[PDB]
């Protein structure tokens, strides 16, 4: 499959939700959505099932599947 | 089957939409696929609460016969609380096929009742001696024990 959904939650209860390639680094989607929420990279980390994703991790490494929930913290900044 | 197909239902289901900080995740069988009655999960501590900070990793163990039957719900490594058996076992009504367990009861609702527990003890019905001698006897002991198991299974 070409593309997957995705939702990113918040403990804030934020769900902003991606359409993105399987085989494209997750790096775009962290971009995207500090894009959105007008907030700058280096504030905040992404989880999906409970380990932190890497800039050049993809959903197909990952095993995301249709409609998968990433959870994103704030770091410490510091 | 009954159960794995529950089962299947559920994962699908907590991994659109569970709460946020919990994890809940099958383990594997030798050869690659889900094995489906024995999950690895983690809790994380109430903001506010002298729990904050800590994620508490358990497992939860189905029956065959699941849902007529609860999870056994085990802290791993055993959990200060007062109604955390010394095993690790999760003493709760819902989780107690007699009591107020319901098939209908999702993994994202046990994991929550866990939660509630966790900072609203049922001293009614302790599990353990220690943590319920010393939440009787000495809250603000209770409180520091409680703080530095957090810190211990904090997230690096
Ligand atoms: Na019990």
């Amino acid at each position: 499959m070409e593309y997957i959904k995705l939702k990113v939650i918040g403990q804030d209860s934020s769900e902003i939700h991606f359409k993105v390639k399987m085989t494209t680094h997750l790096k775009k989607l962290k971009e995207s959505y500090c894009q959105r929420q007008g907030v700058p990279m280096n504030s905040l980390r992404f989880l999906f099932e409970g380990q932190r994703i890497a800039d050049n991790h993809t959903p197909k490494e990952l095993g995301m599947e249709e409609e998968d929930v990433i959870e994103v913290y704030q770091e410490q900044t510091g | 089957g009954i159960a794995l197909s529950r089962l299947a239902q559920e994962r699908k289901a907590w991994r659109k939409d569970h709460p946020f900080g919990f994890v809940a995740v099958p383990t594997k069988n030798p050869d690659g696929t889900m094995n489906l009655m024995n999950w690895e999960c983690a809790i994380p501590g109430k903001k506010g609460t002298p729990w904050e900070g800590g994620l508490f990793k358990l497992r939860m163990l189905f029956k065959d016969d699941y849902p007529s039957s609860p999870p056994k719900c085990k802290f791993e490594p055993p959990l200060f609380h007062p109604n955390v058996y010394p095993s690790g076992t999760v003493s709760l009504s819902i989780l107690e096929e007699d009591k107020d367990w319901r098939p209908a009861i999702t993994i994202k609702q046990i994991l929550l009742g866990i939660q509630e527990l966790l900072n609203e003890p049922n001293i009614q019905d302790p599990a353990q001696a220690e943590a319920y001698t010393i939440y009787c006897q000495n809250r603000v002991e209770y409180e520091k024990r409680v703080r530095a198991q957090a810190k211990k299974f904090a997230p690096s």
